[PDB]
């Protein structure tokens, strides 16, 4: 019995927490990511990189804490602990945002480990690896948003910060600087996520309300055996209901469940493509026809032109505090603003 | 005026003892014979304590 | 009575459904809940009193129950200033003590008393399917409800009156002597459109109309109670309705949802039953108060507020409504139907009067407008008052906002409950609430749609 | 006769120990005056 | 259904578990409390104390500007 | 056998290709009216003075809008909450100028969707189904009611209702963020949990069923042909799905009961959308998201900014530029 | 203040009471 | 000699609501309270 | 503020309104004591 086979035996044991070969890269990496985030949100400041308090220790709450992105001055430096910036000094590494690349890179390798775990368990149990394929959506989003967007930008500084309000800032920043709501790729992503929610709610409700009377109690949950060969709900009744309500209905359950994977996953992929565009400032920012017309015709207004104005206001009022390293001095008189307000 | 606060403290403590005793008495069917008159006593004493507090508020 | 899933078919999370046909224990659950309601009334009122600063306005202290007492005309004088805290304290204590009596009765009936009242009494025993007795219960309660409405009437007419924000010489408690008995006005209120400028019953703007309404309500409710005790449901109603406990619950849930939405709108828009001196300005009032405040400032700086066109071409301070009424300019143009006791002195037959706006302003009106404008029902969830972009130093959320938001949410979730129980009552009456029978699935005997 | 120390025990402690440590630290912070 | 390990319900309802955890959980809690209240965490992570965000010589944000020599900038920022 | 009885039997007939029902007798005219007016307006409606300052906004395709920028513009702020049907205008052109199509379309739409919910219950009743699909549908109904009815009512104007268009929707959201900080409202956070989780669970359930399909086909054909419409037998092995998922996380984090699983799938997004609908409905009364501006102060009392402060700067930027000509006074009270 | 102490004491009493009633009813074989 | 699981659940729940309520108290006191 | 004769039980008054929440939680506590039968 060779040592490799013995190791593969121990790693693939049936225990409370399956480990597998993937676990050697999923567990330490996920634990570094999670512990780094908890550590940073509890103890670490963004004072020297952003001019912001970002931990519980400084008084922020769950909504306002973050592992903030590193200072712009480092560009895309990987900010290794032993790297030329921190030079092995743990305190300096904390103060320069070194926890952001730590959480991002351990999280990326942890996500790789989780997908490898999906594949490994699928193979052991003997099923198709569609759960692993479904998870490619989340990885596409993580890679495009947390790695490729800042990689195309000036530095890790403009990557989203790992925090509730940090994420909200990133969202509003993409609105005001990139007009990200106007981006068709985001629109396809919105359609995918909303359609995924819709499909979840409508399948759940349909199944629960077409259940076969398989028991005597009002508690219909007890009327299902995991090993039973029979369908627990009427697909014919469901099909007729939706055909007469909505005009169309699923008639193939396999296609229904594939569609439930396809929609949100495809939406995440499409939004990721759009974000990759935004990494290079390739934005669907404007409709040039309407800009040319409004330039020439001062009576012409649409909701699009109004949103353009909103974005200009956001940019001018947010830039000095959001990008403190640029030393944006915008005197009050140059700040765009409507009447009175 | 300290007699008023004594009466009010007695009301609050008897109220706690009754908050404890009422659900135990009504859900202890084997102790029911012993606990019916005690229930009557607690109710009457509670009402009397309320009336005494009421009046004293009107005397102080 | 079964208290487990094997004996009832209902899981622990649906446990109160096990009481549907246990009239004694159900009555106990009801009386103990009533006890919870009265307990909250008393305890929350005592909390508000202990937290009350008598000189500071009620809407600045997070109060929602003392405003209700003060509208009834207890503990307050002119302009709503607090005369004595004792009536609020008395109201709280009486609710708190009665709560114990109801708690006892509930725990008794829920735990110790008969589980089913059918055997014990013909009077208190009810079967859900017994339409005559269920209408009897409707009737007894309709007579008590009408008695409560007449209690409001008696307090307003013979027992010190109620707060009339529209009283001449300033708001004050007033005894109502001529309540509006004219059924045309009273029921006309029911027939008014629920849109801007009319407001259905939300637009009731005088205590005489409110009190005359409660005389009608008491009379109609007492008559309907007597009718329901002496009658039985007729054939059409016996045929169009579901006759079961869950069905009646769903009907009451629909009614409660309707009343919750109505209460939300009432507190948001009406300042007669909800006086602004207790509840703070309505949002319409705060907007109009802003327009008025800067009308007075700029006029005092020498501006012509009538002939001053704004940057758009509409009058900066004054304009015309789409029907021509002279109204305040700016975005407040939307709230031009707003009526308030501090504004109405400056309104002429055509709307806002230039002569009044140039000569009859009073310092109390300016002070009131400043106070109402700075207390606009705008605030954050953590109670940071004013617009959401403001900094953290103003601790205020309007009572109107709290009450309106709360009762809209409760109205919506009770509409959801109505749908849940109404659909379930229908399915259970029809016999397929537990799922589709495999042998007699209806769709298997229906022709294909195509 | 179950084992005491297993992979599950370590999976539980690796998370529970620092979590209670952090919860106590965040509790202490609730009393820091500026 | 059981992978071999003792069920959690059997563990947490047992005397020996709580004999151990009546001390271990509180000791961890107080260890974290002391980590904060002794000021150790400020020194460990370099988080400014409430009176060290701004100094006498600096009234503005200490935003990092060097590419490499950050020990020096953070020292001058104090 | 009477003619009314014959009509009742036809209306409630379960053999109609599209079920009508009593709720349908209202749904069909209202939704058809709304669709006709919406398409005609979106294509051809003249500009609308939304802000009531005589600054008409072009919403229709023929006036220069594309599909993304086109909208049916909400009715004028001068109207406020006043009822504005066609017969209250002195001409159709006055009706159009003041945004009457918006009122017509929204009122008929709202009635139509409430009737759609009732119709879902009605057909479930006629099919002998359980009755609660309409309860799940009440979540999007609540959200639509929030943006088209409740928010205007609370703000005091149908001009504050969501525009019937794509860029109009973004304008609504941006303005809403600027005046209510919806991102920092916990009910919106539950809505985001509802939609992210709804998509997560849709992907999870779809992927687990698809992974655990019973072999029925050859490799040359779509696996979907391994299911036959109306078949007795289950098309995937839930036991295999549970083994995989309970090893992916832990055994007790996985469902073995399809009924419990399908309940969770229905309940999670539905509850999340109920919360977000109520969030929009309560910010209609200006009970806004969390305000943490200048929450952190140092010892001297100087403000230490947080991410919430930067978000507030973004909100102020949005707020000072919105409806640039509509405000005459310093505070945006509605 | 001794007030934070009194409020927490009353709250602790009220919090323990209900569970204490259930505990007594379970320990003494009551009609739970 | 086994502590009933419902007692363990009640004790843990009380402690968890306690830590949550201490965290909410800190929102209004000390650092991060705006005062 | 409460009348002066009652200012003693003020800390008790501040913790009274919350009790119905404790009733809702006590429903669950009793169910857990009966094993959610
Ligand atoms: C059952 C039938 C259902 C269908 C039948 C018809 C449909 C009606 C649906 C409501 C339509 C309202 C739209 C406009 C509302 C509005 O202009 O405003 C609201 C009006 C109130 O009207 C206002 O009334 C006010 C009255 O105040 C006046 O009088 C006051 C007296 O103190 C003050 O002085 C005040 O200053 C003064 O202006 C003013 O007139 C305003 O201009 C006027 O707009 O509501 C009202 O009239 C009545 C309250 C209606 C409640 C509706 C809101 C909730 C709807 C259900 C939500 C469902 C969600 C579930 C989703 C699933
Ligand atoms: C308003 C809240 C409310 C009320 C009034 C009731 C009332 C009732 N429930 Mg319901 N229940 C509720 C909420 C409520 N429930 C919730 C939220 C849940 C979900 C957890 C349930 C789940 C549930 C189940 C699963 C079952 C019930 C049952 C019952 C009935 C029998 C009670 C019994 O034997 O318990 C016995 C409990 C005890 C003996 C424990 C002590 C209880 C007392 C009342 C505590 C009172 C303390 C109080 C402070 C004392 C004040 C005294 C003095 C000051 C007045 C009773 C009528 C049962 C039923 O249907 O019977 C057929 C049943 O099986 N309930
Ligand atoms: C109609 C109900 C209602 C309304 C409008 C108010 C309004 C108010 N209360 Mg009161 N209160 C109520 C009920 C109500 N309360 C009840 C039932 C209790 C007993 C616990 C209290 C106890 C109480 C105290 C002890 C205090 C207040 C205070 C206040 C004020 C500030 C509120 C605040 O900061 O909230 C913060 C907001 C929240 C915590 C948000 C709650 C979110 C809820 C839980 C969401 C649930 C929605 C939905 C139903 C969920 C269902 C899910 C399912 C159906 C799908 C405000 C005037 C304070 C004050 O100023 O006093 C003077 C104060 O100190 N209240
Ligand atoms: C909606 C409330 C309600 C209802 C319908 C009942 C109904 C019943 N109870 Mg219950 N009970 C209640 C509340 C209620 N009770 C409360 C709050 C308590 C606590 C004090 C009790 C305590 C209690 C006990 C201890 C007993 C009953 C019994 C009975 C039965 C016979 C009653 C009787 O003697 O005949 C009719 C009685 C009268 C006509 C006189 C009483 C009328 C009251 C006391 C006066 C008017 C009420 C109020 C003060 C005025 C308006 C209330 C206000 C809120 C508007 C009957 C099923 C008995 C039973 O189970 O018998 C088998 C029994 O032993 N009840
Ligand atoms: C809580 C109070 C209450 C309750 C539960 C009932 C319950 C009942 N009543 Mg009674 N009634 C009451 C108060 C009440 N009544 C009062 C106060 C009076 C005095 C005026 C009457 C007078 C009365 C008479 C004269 C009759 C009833 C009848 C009935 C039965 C069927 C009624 C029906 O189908 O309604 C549903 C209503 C309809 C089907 C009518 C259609 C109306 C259309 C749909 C328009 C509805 C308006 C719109 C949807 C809502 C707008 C909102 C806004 C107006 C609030 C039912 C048992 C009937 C019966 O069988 O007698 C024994 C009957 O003939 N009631
Ligand atoms: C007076 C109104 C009323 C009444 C008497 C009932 C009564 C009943 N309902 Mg209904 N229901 C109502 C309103 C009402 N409901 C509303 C408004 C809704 C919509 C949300 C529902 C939705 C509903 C469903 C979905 C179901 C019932 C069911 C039932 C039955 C069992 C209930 C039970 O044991 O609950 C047990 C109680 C609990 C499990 C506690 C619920 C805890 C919730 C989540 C907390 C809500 C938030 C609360 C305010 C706390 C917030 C504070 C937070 C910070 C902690 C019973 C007949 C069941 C049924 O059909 O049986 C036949 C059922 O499945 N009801
Ligand atoms: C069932 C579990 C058991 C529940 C019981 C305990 C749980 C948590 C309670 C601890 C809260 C601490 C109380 C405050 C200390 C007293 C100081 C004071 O007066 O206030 C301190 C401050 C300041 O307020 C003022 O302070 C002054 C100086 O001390 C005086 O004391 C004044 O009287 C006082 O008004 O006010 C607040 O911070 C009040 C808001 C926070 C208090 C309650 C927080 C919420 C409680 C739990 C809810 C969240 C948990 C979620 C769980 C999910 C399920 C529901
Ligand atoms: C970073 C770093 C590192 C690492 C570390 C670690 C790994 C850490 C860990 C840490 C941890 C791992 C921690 C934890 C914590 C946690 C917490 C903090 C908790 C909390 C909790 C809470 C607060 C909750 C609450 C609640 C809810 C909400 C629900 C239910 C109820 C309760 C109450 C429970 C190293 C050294 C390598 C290097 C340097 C850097
Ligand atoms: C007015 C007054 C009074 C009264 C009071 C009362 C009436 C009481 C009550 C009491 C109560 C009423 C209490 C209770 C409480 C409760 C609790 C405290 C609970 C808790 C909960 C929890 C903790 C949970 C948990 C759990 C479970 C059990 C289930 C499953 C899940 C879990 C595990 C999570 C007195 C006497 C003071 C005097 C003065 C005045
Ligand atoms: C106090 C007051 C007043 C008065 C008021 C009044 C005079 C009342 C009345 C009220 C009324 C007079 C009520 C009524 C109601 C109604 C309703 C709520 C109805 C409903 C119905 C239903 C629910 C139906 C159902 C159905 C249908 C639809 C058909 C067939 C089937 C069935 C049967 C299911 C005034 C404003 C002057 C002022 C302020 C205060
Ligand atoms: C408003 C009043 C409505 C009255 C309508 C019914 C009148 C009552 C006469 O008595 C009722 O007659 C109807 C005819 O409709 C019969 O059907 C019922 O068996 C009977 O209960
Ligand atoms: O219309 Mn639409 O957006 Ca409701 O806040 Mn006031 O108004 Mn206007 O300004 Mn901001
Ligand atoms: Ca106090
Ligand atoms: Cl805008
Ligand atoms: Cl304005
Ligand atoms: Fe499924």
């Amino acid at each position: 019995r060779g040592w490799f086979d013995v190791l593969d035996d121990w790693l693939k044991r049936d225990r409370f927490v399956f480990i597998g070969w993937s676990g050697l890269l999923l567990f330490p990496c996920a634990f570094m990511a999670l512990g780094g985030w908890l550590t940073g949100t509890t103890f670490v400041t963004s004072w020297y990189t952003h001019g912001l308090a970002s931990s519980y220790l400084e008084g922020a709450n769950f909504l306002t804490v973050a592992v903030s992105s590193p200072a712009d001055a480092f560009g895309h430096s990987l900010l290794f602990l032993w790297g030329p910036e921190a030079q092995g000094n743990l305190t300096r590494w904390f103060q320069i945002g070194g926890l952001w690349p730590f959480v991002a890179l351990h999280g990326a390798f942890g996500l790789i480990g989780f997908m490898l775990r999906q594949f490994e368990i699928s193979r052991l149990v003997g099923i198709r690896p569609y759960n692993a394929i479904a998870f490619s959506g989340p990885i596409a989003v993580f890679v495009s948003v947390f790695l490729m967007y800042p990689l195309g930008q000036s530095s890790w500084f403009f990557a989203p910060s790992f925090g509730v309000a940090g994420i909200f800032r990133f969202i509003l920043f993409l609105q005001g600087f990139h007009n990200w709501t106007l981006n068709p790729f985001h629109m396809m992503g919105v359609a995918g996520i909303l359609g995924g929610a819709l499909l979840c709610a409508i399948h759940g409700a349909t199944v629960e309300n077409t259940l076969f009377e398989d028991g005597e109690d009002s508690n219909t949950f007890r009327a299902f055996e995991p090993t039973q060969a029979e369908e627990t709900y009427s697909m014919v009744t469901a099909n007729r209901f939706w055909s007469q309500i909505f005009g169309i209905a699923f008639s193939n359950k396999r296609w229904l469940h594939f569609f439930m994977l396809f929609v949100p996953v495809t939406g995440l992929w499409m939004s990721s493509v759009g974000i990759v565009g935004l990494a290079l400032n390739l934005r669907a920012y404007d409709f040039v026809s309407q800009e040319l017309r409004a330039a020439e015709d001062p009576e012409f207004e649409t909701f699009y032109t109004k949103n353009i104005l909103l974005n200009e206001g956001m940019r001018a009022w947010m830039a000095p505090q959001d990008q403190p390293h640029e030393n944006f001095i915008f005197p009050e008189e140059v700040l765009p603003r409507g009447n009175a307000l | 005026s300290i007699v008023f606060q004594i009466a009010l403290a007695a009301l609050v403590l008897f109220s706690f003892v009754m908050v404890v005793g009422v659900p135990v008495a009504y859900a202890s069917p084997q102790n029911w014979d012993r606990s019916k008159p005690l229930l009557y006593l607690g109710s009457g004493i509670w009402a009397i304590l309320v009336i005494v507090v009421a009046l004293l508020n009107f005397l102080v | 009575g079964g208290r487990d899933l094997p004996s009832t078919g209902f899981a622990w999370w649906s446990g109160n459904a096990r009481l549907i046909n246990l009239s004694g224990k159900l009555l106990g659950a009801h009386v103990a809940h009533a006890g919870l309601i009265v307990f909250w009334a008393g305890a929350m009122t005592l909390f508000e009193v202990a937290h009350f600063i008598p000189e500071k306005p009620m809407y600045e202290q997070g109060l929602i129950l003392l405003p209700h007492i003060a509208t009834l005309g207890w503990g307050v004088g002119p302009a709503g200033e607090v005369t004595d805290i004792f009536p609020f304290f008395v109201v709280g204590v009486l609710h708190l003590i009665s709560s114990a009596v109801l708690g006892l009765g509930g725990i008794y009936h829920a735990l110790r008393g008969p589980e089913v009242l059918e055997e014990y009494s013909s009077f208190f025993g009810y079967d859900w399917k017994d339409k005559n007795q269920m209408t009897n219960i409707i009737g007894y309660h309709l007579i008590l409800l009408g008695c409560g409405a007449l209690l409001l009437v008696f307090k307003a007419m013979f027992f010190g009156g109620v707060y009339d924000t529209w009283a001449p010489g300033g708001g004050d408690v007033r005894v109502i002597t001529n309540p509006t008995l004219n059924p045309a006005i009273i029921f006309g209120y029911l027939l008014k459109a629920p849109f801007g400028g009319e407001g259905w019953i939300i637009s009731v703007n005088n205590m005489e109309d409110i009190i005359g309404g409660h005389i009608w309500i008491g009379l109609i409710c007492i008559s309907g109670g007597i009718w329901h005790i002496l009658t039985k449901p007729f054939g059409w109603a016996r045929r169009a309705l579901i006759w079961s406990g869950e069905a009646y619950l769903s009907y009451s849930l629909g009614a409660l949802s309707l009343m919750g939405f109505i209460a939300s709108v009432f507190v948001w828009f009406n300042n007669t039953a909800y006086p602004s001196e207790f509840y703070g300005p309505t949002g319409m009032e705060a907007s109009q108060s802003q327009a008025f405040t800067f009308l007075v400032r700029d006029q005092r700086l020498g501006a012509n507020i009538a002939s001053a066109q704004g940057p758009t071409g509409l009058g900066k301070y004054l304009m015309r409504s789409p029907s021509g009424e002279i109204i305040f300019g700016g975005e407040t143009m939307r709230f031009w139907d707003f009526r308030g006791p501090w504004l109405e002195p400056l309104r002429g037959p055509n709307g806002l009067d230039l002569d009044k706006l140039r000569n009859d302003i009073q310092p109390w009106q300016v002070r009131r407008a400043a106070e109402y404008m700075t207390h606009a029902p705008l605030g954050s969830l953590n109670s940071v008052g004013g617009v959401i972009t403001d900094v953290n130093s103003f601790n205020y959320v309007s009572p109107r906002a709290w009450l309106a938001t709360s009762h809209f949410v409760l109205g919506f979730f009770f509409l959801v409950g109505h749908l849940w129980h109404a659909g379930r009552a229908r399915a259970a009456a029809a016999g397929f609430e537990k799922g589709i029978d495999r042998e007699t699935e209806p769709t298997l005997f229906m022709p294909d749609l195509d | 006769t179950y084992p005491i120390f297993t992979v599950r025990w370590l999976a539980v402690h690796t998370l529970a120990v620092p979590s209670v440590f952090f919860v106590g630290a965040i509790a202490a912070m609730q009393f820091i005056q500026r | 259904g059981t992978t071999g390990e003792r069920p959690f319900s059997d563990i947490v309802t047992s005397i020996r578990y709580w004999v151990i955890h009546s001390i271990t959980i509180p000791m961890l809690f107080i260890a974290g409390w002391l980590f904060v209240s002794t000021g150790l965490a400020y020194d460990a992570f370099g988080t400014p104390r409430p009176d060290e965000y701004f100094t006498q010589t600096r009234q503005e944000l200490p935003i990092l500007q060097e590419r490499y020599d950050i020990n020096q900038e953070i020292q001058e920022f104090n | 056998a009477s003619l009314w009885e014959q009509f009742c039997q036809w209306v409630t007939s379960t053999n109609n290709r599209i079920y009508v029902g009593w709720f349908g007798t209202l749904m069909i005219p209202t939704l058809l009216t709304a669709t006709t007016c919406f398409i005609i307006a979106f294509i051809a409606a003249p500009p609308v003075d939304i802000d009531g300052i005589r600054e008409p906004v072009a919403g229709s395709l023929l006036y220069g809008n594309n599909i993304i920028s086109g909208a049916v513009v909400p009715s004028s702020n001068a109207i406020g909450l006043h009822f504005y049907p066609i017969w209250e205008a002195a001409s159709l052109d006055e009706w159009l100028y003041n945004g009457g199509p918006y009122q017509l379309v929204v009122f008929h739409f709202l009635i139509g969707i409430f009737c759609y919910m009732g119709r879902q219950w009605e057909l479930s009743y006629r099919l002998g189904m359980r009755p609660w699909i309409c309860v799940a549908y009440s979540a999007p109904v609540s959200a639509a009611t929030a943006v088209f009815l409740i928010y205007p009512i609370g703000q005091g104007s149908f001009s504050d209702g969501m525009p019937l268009g794509i860029s109009g929707t973004f304008n609504f959201m941006i303005n809403f963020q600027a005046e209510h900080n919806i991102l920092m409202h916990p009910f919106h956070m539950l809505g985001v949990a509802g939609v992210f989780g709804g998509s997560l669970f849709s992907a999870m359930h779809g992927s687990l069923v698809t992974s655990s399909l019973v072999r029925e086909t050859t490799e040359v054909e779509s696996q979907n042909y391994g299911y036959k419409f109306g078949q007795e037998e289950e098309t995937y092995n839930i036991v295999a799905a549970h083994g995989y998922f309970g090893r992916l996380i832990f055994q007790y984090a996985s469902f073995n009961n399809s009924r419990s699983l399908h309940f969770f799938l229905g309940a999670w997004p539905v509850i999340g959308i109920w919360f977000t609908a109520m969030g929009v409905s309560t910010m209609a009364f200006n009970l806004n998201g969390f305000n943490f501006n200048q929450s952190i102060l140092d010892s001297q009392g100087r403000v230490i900014g947080t991410w919430a402060d930067v978000l507030n700067r973004a909100n102020i930027g949005f707020e000072v530029m919105h409806e640039r000509n509509a405000h005459n006074f310093p505070l945006d009270l509605a | 203040n001794l007030e934070p102490i009194f409020q927490l004491t009353f709250l602790g009493l009220i919090v323990l009471a209900g569970p204490a009633v259930v505990f007594v009813l379970a320990f003494r074989g009551g009609d739970l | 000699g086994r502590i009933p699981l419902w007692v363990v659940g009640v004790v843990a729940g009380i402690g968890a609501i306690g830590v949550l309520g201490l965290f909410f108290y800190g929102a209004y006191a000390g650092l991060g309270s705006s005062m | 503020k409460l009348p002066e004769a009652y200012q003693i039980f003020d800390p008790l008054v501040d913790v009274l309104p919350v009790i119905p929440l404790f009733f809702l939680a006590l429903a669950f506590v009793w169910q857990a004591a009966v094993g959610f039968k």
